[PDB]
């Protein structure tokens, strides 16, 4: 997932 | 040619005079250079000088094994020592002194009597040996011993031949000669002889002291530990971590990394005062070069060697390369070399590391079994470093070239866990974290260390306080600051030509060819991360940052960018929420903004209108902000996922990246206007966009299809880039002269390639964590100006904010609550449309800082706000503590519970540690756990491994060498027991690695083999385009799609051949650049009659439908809400074009601007012009025509009204060489009548012709000035004398011109008589050429 951790 | 030897024989030139006899005449080695070799050099005993890499490598390069001598931890002896026996066993000698005298005194007790063996102690055959010396028993009967200088012969023991004491271990503690009395100790220089080993301090010196850290306070002593002085006690759970001096100055340095700050202060404990705050967040250690007057700092927050004054002034980074986790440093200015130890790099090798005192020539001092090397100390006399292992468990110590290695201790019931050390005279004391006590050791060899000092806390760095310890020598930056700039930082005595010295410059700057000269630095890349914002070189061979790393304790940092006419650069924090702003040297740090901060994802600034745009990834919204003065407001609203974005000032466009499903890039106008989509066709993930200022090409990054493209900035012409390697998820972009760089989340680097094609893939970063944005600094790139700075007037004289627009215009803006009077520049109050709001809700209490934060952590103990303004003033009346927190009864002050009794006195009253449960009571851990004397329980396979797990030493007390450990632990020969979890992990625990030797790998259903067996990979790196196996086993034999084809699942698209999921094939959105992917044979979608069927296809619930949010994802559900109540000829113009009363079409631009262009002045009528508004990129006079922006300050008055000179600032002309006409505009007084107007001013005195008195004819006389325009231009429009003589009030207006002219119709121009009707237009409407004039070819 292309999602800022 | 070559040389030829005297007894006839050629050798080559290289080989000449090379300490090479070649020839036996040995010609070329009877002339002798061979000076002596530089710091980077290793000396032979010959003389040869060789690399100090050569050095303890495996070959004999010095021909005499000197670079190769006792590169082992010492093993084994050499034929043990004169007067001393060898047990065979292990290798140790001991003396007969102890052989046969009844006890067992080496570990095999093979000198003793043994049943297993039948050797027994006594005399023997040693009456027929008849020994040089001596006979004495052994458990093999009577054998030789010899006196001082005396060893025994080749296999011959009666025969004993001198030897050389000088070589054995311990023999004089700092200096021994042979030539006397088979050997002689002497002392350097300040020491005294006492006894005839031993060299002391002379008591010409005040005293000696020892200072170290109890591991809260510092500490101090003398050398036998009678009384102890506390010297400067910690402040806010502080924690001294490492102590260095400077007993010149009587200065002592102590770093905090709980405080994150460094202080100092005076021996008596006056003047403490803080060195560093800033960058500065886990200093491990702490060194002070003694005469050159800096102070070396360890850094483990961004793994870093800082050197810093004395004061903590002028600040530069030396070592940043390949440094991995730096704890241990310690120098020697007088001979100049700088050691630190490294416990691991990103390279997986553990080392003990040597280096200039600048950085320079860095080598492996100590390489094999250093398992976790910790703190260095030096012996300044004998030029040896020591050192200490945490996990093998031992103290050694090397020469400063790294040969003859020796053990002085060694076990894990020896020095179970050391981590500082310092040396004085004949004392090594170290740390020890597992006795939990600072202990005193031999510095030659040790049965058993002695404690020096108990503490209850894990102890840190030790020093020795004395001024032997800092030896004298000279200075080489004493010469004028050595002639640098900024910096001079001490380097090898050998360096730099023997000047011993090189120059530096602060941060900030960068050296010139001359290194002498500092110049601010231009280009630099920066890049950010989860840690920190750092700026690196862009060559590669160089390694330094340029700019401090920003970091603090709580860290997550995104987006960035940077202000080059202010040296600064901008950066997110989204674990504050907060958008920051610092220089490049790192003072002055300052927030932006923030409030209402929602998942920050990127940064743009516009350079030249001071504008900043973030994008709102939780707010799911663009922000503006104008630097100026605070003033923002969102000028996009509703997008689903955006990310990255680019401005363009002098194009004036802006763009931003969209991912959610419809993937998209959009561009808008500066103002936030006109979005529209560029590329909305074969997209996913879409996480970088950047420039290229060079060619005005649009870069952008995709992670879906993992590739990189490139267009023009209207989308327009789309290439992609060829394939780079190991590129499986790009997020950061930037283009910088001919180089791509990239940053990729499953690498954790940073990646270079060729920014025309694929390009050689070059990583600049590894190993950098979670990575974000990239971006190039650079000064030349922020140079330009729009309307919006143009000079003559200020930010395009709108209020507040002006936005570039394409084409070369601006529109001007307000923020939020502000709506645009009827001259489209200046901004009135507008609540009516947008109320006023508050900074937080009724249930947030709004800090000073306009962050926000829950009502209820309001005096918790903790800085919530970043502005402690949440904890202040707190325990009073009307603003208690909160219920989580502990309240101290006096003096209104509010702590955390957590620290309510946990043994440190946290309340100004010591209320917190004050009549709190002593009742353990019978509680018990699980009898699987074993359980300290601190009632903390653990495992009982954790006890015994020389790790304080029970934080108080309880599971390692009372250990021995038995070696006797439980079943469950393994255990090491001679060093540990230890946890099966470490037997066969990958991972050489033990010192010989006997728990890793000789095992395999084992795996599961869920990891993968690489073919080699070195390692055991997780399967989901099986077949994903990286390579994790060093073989690269994983990525081979991955399927391969077909030549042409695409695989089993995924669309291919027919017009461009790329492949696409099938899941987006028929699904309402042409993926495909043809739209192939949504041909008619797609199955046509139905949504049900309770359900809205969303333009994007989906079914959304009928009472969602202006609701509050868009539910379908796009703008369909929430675009259609009027829901909400109250609660002549026959031929006409075009669409852009104006309507005269006459006819004749103008266009629009044309409308009301004191030009008449209908002829009946329709354009201009004051009717017309009546509720006419300025567009928004016009200037709007006070008249209230509008006039183009150009024309603003332009010396004319075209407005009429002079509303568009009003105001503006004109330099000054040099009135001494020029001419300041009196409309303002600057002309060479050269050019005062010099045949034509140049000011053309409302008073045109500058073409007078002030020469002529008269002109003749043909060039006509004009009226008030002699300007000789002729007739021919009488009535034209223009004034082409300026005055009056051609609109000419006496003809063009009594009678039609002279005899020979003709007066044109439009304009109203009379024109030769050989031009009239001459077969050519000479009038603009061809008045002068018509059918009825006639006339012929
Ligand atoms: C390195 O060089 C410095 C400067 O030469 C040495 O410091 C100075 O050493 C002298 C002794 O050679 C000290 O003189 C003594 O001072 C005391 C106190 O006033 C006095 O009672 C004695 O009679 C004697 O005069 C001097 O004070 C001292 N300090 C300075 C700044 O001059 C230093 O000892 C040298 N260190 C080494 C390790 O070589
Ligand atoms: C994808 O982007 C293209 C532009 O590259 C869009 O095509 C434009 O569509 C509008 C109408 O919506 C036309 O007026 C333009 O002439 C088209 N091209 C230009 C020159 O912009 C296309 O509509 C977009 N598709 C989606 C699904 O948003
Ligand atoms: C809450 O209690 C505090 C502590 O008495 C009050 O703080 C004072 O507030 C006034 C007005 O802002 C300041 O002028 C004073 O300097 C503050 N401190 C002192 C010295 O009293 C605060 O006013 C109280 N708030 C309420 C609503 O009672
Ligand atoms: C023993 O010592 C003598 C000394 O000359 C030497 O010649 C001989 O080689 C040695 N033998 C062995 C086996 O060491
Ligand atoms: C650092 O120290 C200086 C001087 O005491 C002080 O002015 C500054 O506020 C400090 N900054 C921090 C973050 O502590
Ligand atoms: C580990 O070892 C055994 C053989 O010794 C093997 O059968 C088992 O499947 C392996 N299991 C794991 C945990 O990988
Ligand atoms: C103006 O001209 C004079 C004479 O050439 C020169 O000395 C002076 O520096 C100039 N000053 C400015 C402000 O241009
Ligand atoms: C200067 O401007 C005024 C209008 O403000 C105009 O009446 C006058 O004629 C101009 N001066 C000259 C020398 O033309
Ligand atoms: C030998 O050469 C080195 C440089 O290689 C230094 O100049 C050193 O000072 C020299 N030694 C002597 C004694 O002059
Ligand atoms: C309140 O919120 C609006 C947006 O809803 C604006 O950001 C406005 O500036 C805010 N007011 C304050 C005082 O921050
Ligand atoms: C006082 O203020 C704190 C602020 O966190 C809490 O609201 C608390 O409940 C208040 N009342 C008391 C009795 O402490
Ligand atoms: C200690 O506590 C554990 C956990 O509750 C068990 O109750 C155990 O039986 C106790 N041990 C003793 C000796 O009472
Ligand atoms: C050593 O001590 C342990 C303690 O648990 C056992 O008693 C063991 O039997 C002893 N001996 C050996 C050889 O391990
Ligand atoms: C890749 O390898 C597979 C193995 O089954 C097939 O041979 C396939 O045709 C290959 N394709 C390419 C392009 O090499
Ligand atoms: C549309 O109609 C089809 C049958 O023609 C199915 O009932 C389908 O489920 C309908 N759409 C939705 C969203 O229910
Ligand atoms: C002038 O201003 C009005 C609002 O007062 C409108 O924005 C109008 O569109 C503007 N004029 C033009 C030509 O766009
Ligand atoms: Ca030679
Ligand atoms: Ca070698
Ligand atoms: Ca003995
Ligand atoms: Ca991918
Ligand atoms: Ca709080
Ligand atoms: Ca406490
Ligand atoms: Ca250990
Ligand atoms: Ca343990
Ligand atoms: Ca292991
Ligand atoms: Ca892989
Ligand atoms: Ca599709
Ligand atoms: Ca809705
Ligand atoms: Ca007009
Ligand atoms: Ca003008
Ligand atoms: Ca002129
Ligand atoms: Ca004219
Ligand atoms: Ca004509």
């Amino acid at each position: 997932x292309n999602x800022x951790x | 040619k070559e040389f030829e030897c005297g007894s006839g024989e050629c050798i080559l030139r290289a080989y000449v005079c090379d300490h090479d006899n070649d020839c036996e005449d040995n010609s070329d080695e009877r002339n002798c250079n061979y000076d002596t070799c530089g710091g980077h050099q290793f000396t032979c005993s010959n003389g040869q000088c060789i690399n100090q890499n050569w050095v303890c490598d495996g070959d004999d390069d010095c021909q005499d094994s000197g670079d190769e001598d006792g590169c082992e931890s010492n093993q084994s002896h050499h034929r043990c020592y004169p007067r001393e026996w060898a047990c065979p066993g292990s290798g140790r000698c001991i003396s007969i002194d102890k052989v046969c005298d009844g006890v067992p005194d080496c570990p095999e007790g093979d000198d003793e009597n043994n049943v297993t063996s039948g050797r027994t102690c006594g005399m023997g055959v040693c009456s027929v040996l008849n020994c040089e010396y001596q006979c004495h028993q052994t458990p093999f009967g009577g054998e030789c011993f010899c006196p001082p200088g005396h060893i025994i012969n080749s296999n011959d023991s009666r025969t004993c031949i001198d030897f050389d004491d000088c070589q054995i271990w311990g023999i004089c503690d700092q200096k021994c000669e042979n030539r006397q009395g088979r050997h002689q100790c002497l002392c350097e220089e300040g020491y005294i002889l006492e006894r005839g080993q031993h060299c002391k301090s002379s008591d010409s010196f005040s005293a000696a002291s020892v200072i170290f850290s109890n591991g809260r306070d510092l500490l101090v002593g003398d050398l036998h530990g009678r009384n102890f002085r506390i010297l400067a006690e910690s402040k806010n759970r502080g924690m001294v971590m490492g102590v260095d001096f400077h007993y010149q100055k009587h200065r002592v340095f102590w770093t905090d990394p709980m405080q994150e700050k460094v202080f100092s202060t005076d021996i008596n404990g006056l003047n403490t005062q803080e060195i560093l705050n800033v960058s500065v967040d886990t200093p491990e250690n702490l060194a002070v070069d003694w005469i050159n007057n800096k102070l070396y700092l360890v850094e483990t927050k961004v793994n870093r060697i800082d050197v810093v004054n004395l004061e903590g002034n002028q600040r530069v980074t030396l070592i940043t390369e390949n440094l991995g986790h730096p704890r241990g440093i310690a120098l020697d200015p007088t001979v100049g070399y700088l050691f630190f130890s490294d416990w691991g790099s990103l390279s997986g090798q553990p080392k003990v590391e040597r280096a200039f005192m600048d950085g320079s020539n860095r080598k492996d001092l100590v390489t094999t079994k250093v398992g976790w090397p910790a703190g260095i100390t030096l012996d300044l006399v004998s030029k040896r470093v020591y050192w200490v292992d945490s996990r093998y468990d031992y103290i050694e110590t090397v020469t400063y070239d790294g040969i003859q290695r020796k053990t002085v201790a060694r076990g894990g019931s020896l020095v179970p866990h050391p981590f500082g050390i310092s040396l004085f005279e004949e004392h090594v004391f170290f740390t020890d974290w597992t006795k939990m006590a600072v202990m005193k050791a031999s510095k030659f060899t040790e049965t058993n260390p002695q404690v020096y000092h108990q503490s209850s806390l894990r102890p840190h760095g030790v020093t020795v306080y004395h001024a032997l310890r800092q030896p004298n020598a000279t200075n080489p930056c004493g010469s004028n600051n050595g002639g640098c700039a900024q910096v001079c930082v001490l380097s090898h005595r050998t360096d730099n030509g023997g000047l011993g010295y090189r120059c530096k410059c602060e941060f900030g700057f960068e050296l010139d060819d001359d290194e002498h000269r500092c110049v601010a630095v231009k280009n630099f890349l920066l890049f950010s991360s989860k840690t920190a914002v750092r700026g690196i070189p862009f060559t590669l061979s160089t390694q330094e940052d340029v700019m401090v790393p920003v970091t603090g304790s709580p860290s997550f940092f995104v987006g960035i960018d940077f202000d080059a006419q202010h040296s600064t650069v901008f950066y997110s924090d989204l674990s504050k929420d907060i958008i920051y702003k610092q220089k490049i040297d790192g003072t002055g740090k300052e927030v932006i903004t923030a409030n209402r901060l929602e998942s920050v994802e990127c940064l743009t600034f516009d350079w030249i209108s001071r504008n900043l745009y973030w994008t709102d990834g939780g707010l799911k919204s663009v922000t503006v902000l104008r630097l100026a003065d605070k003033s923002r407001r969102q000028i996009i609203s509703n997008l689903n996922n955006p990310r990255s974005i680019v401005v363009h000032p002098t194009a004036g466009y802006m763009f931003l990246s969209d991912w959610f499903r419809p993937a998209k890039i959009m561009r808008a106008w500066s103002d936030g206007s006109h979005l529209m989509p560029i590329v909305n066709t074969s997209l996913g993930w879409p996480n970088g966009l950047a420039i290229d200022w060079s060619a005005s090409r649009l870069y952008w990054v995709d992670a879906f299809f993992d590739k990189i493209e490139h267009s023009t900035l209207d989308g327009l012409d789309r290439k992609r880039l060829g394939h780079v390697d190991q590129m499986t998820h790009p997020f950061g972009l930037t283009v910088f002269k001919d180089n791509v760089f990239i940053t990729d989340w499953r690498l954790g680097a940073i990646i270079r390639v060729r920014k025309s094609d694929g390009g050689d893939m070059t990583v600049i970063r590894r190993g950098i964590s979670s990575v974000m944005h990239v971006k190039a600094y650079d000064a030349d790139l922020q140079t330009g100006s729009n309307y919006c700075s143009q000079t003559t007037h200020a930010n395009g004289d709108c209020s507040h904010f002006c936005f570039p627009v394409p084409n070369f215009q601006r529109v001007c803006g307000c923020p939020y609550g502000m709506k645009l009077q009827r001259d489209q520049m200046t901004c009135e109050g507008d609540p009516a449309r947008e109320p006023p709001t508050q900074q937080c809700g009724s249930l947030s209490f709004p800090c000073n800082n306009g962050k926000c934060v829950p009502s209820f952590f309001r005096c918790d103990g903790v800085d919530d706000c970043h502005d402690n303004s949440d904890e202040h003033q707190c325990g009073v009346f009307n603003n208690t503590c909160s219920p989580s927190a502990f309240a101290c009864v006096r003096g209104g002050q509010c702590i955390p519970g957590q620290w309510h009794c946990d043994r440190q006195n946290d309340c100004l009253d010591g209320s917190d540690e004050q009549n709190c449960p002593t009742h353990a009571t019978s509680s018990t851990c699980p009898s699987t756990s074993f359980t300290c004397d601190n009632h903390v329980c653990i495992p009982k396979d954790w006890v015994c491994d020389t790790d304080n797990d029970c934080s108080d030493g309880s599971d390692e007390k009372n250990c021995q060498a038995s070696g006797t450990c439980q079943p469950t632990q393994f255990r090491c020969p001679d060093h540990r027991c230890i946890s099966p979890l470490y037997v066969c992990d990958g991972d050489k625990d033990c010192a010989d690695g006997s728990d890793e030797a000789g095992c395999v790998l084992n795996c599961t259903s869920a990891q993968f083999k690489c073919a080699d067996g070195s390692s055991c990979i997780n399967s989901r790196y099986r077949c994903d385009g990286v390579y994790d196996c060093r073989d690269n086993s994983d990525e081979a034999g991955c399927p391969t799609r077909p030549p042409g084809m695409c695989h089993l699942d995924e669309f291919q698209c027919q017009g461009d051949g790329t492949c696409i999921p099938n899941t987006w094939e028929c699904d309402g959105h042409p993926d495909c650049i043809h739209g192939s992917d949504e041909h008619t044979g797609c199955v046509p979608k139905t949504c049900s009659p309770t359900h809205f069927l969303c333009d994007n296809g989906n079914c959304i619930y009928k009472a969602w439908i202006c609701d509050g949010d868009n539910d379908c994802r796009d703008m369909s559900d929430e675009k259609d809400c009027p829901t909400q109540p109250f609660h002549d000829t026959g031929t006409r113009c075009n669409q852009l074009q104006f309507t005269c009363l006459n006819g004749h079409c103008i266009n629009q631009d044309w409308k009301c601007d004191n030009d008449n262009d209908c002829g009946d002045g329709s354009d201009e009528l004051p009717t017309v012009c009546a509720f006419h508004t300025c567009r928004s990129t016009a200037f709007t006079c006070g008249n209230g025509r509008c006039v183009p922006y150009h024309y603003r300050c332009d010396y004319y008055n075209d407005c009429g009204d002079n509303s568009d000179e009003a105001g503006c600032l004109f330099r000054n002309c040099n009135s001494t060489t020029e001419f300041t006409c009196s409309n303002g505009r600057c002309i060479p007084l050269s050019y005062v009548c010099n045949g034509i107007n140049n000011c053309h001013d409302n008073d045109t005195s500058d073409e007078k012709n002030c020469p002529p008195h008269t002109c003749p004819p043909d060039f006509t006389k004009c009226q008030t000035t002699n300007i000789c325009v002729p007739r021919a231009f009488l009535c034209d429009g223009d004034n082409d004398c300026g005055d009056g003589s051609d609109e000419n009030p006496i003809y063009c207006a009594s009678h039609t011109c002279r005899s020979n002219e003709f007066q044109c119709l439009s304009p109203q121009r009379c024109i030769p008589s050989y031009w009239f009707c001459d077969g050519e237009a000479d009038c603009a409407d061809g008045s002068d050429e018509p059918d009825t004039c006639g006339h012929s070819v």
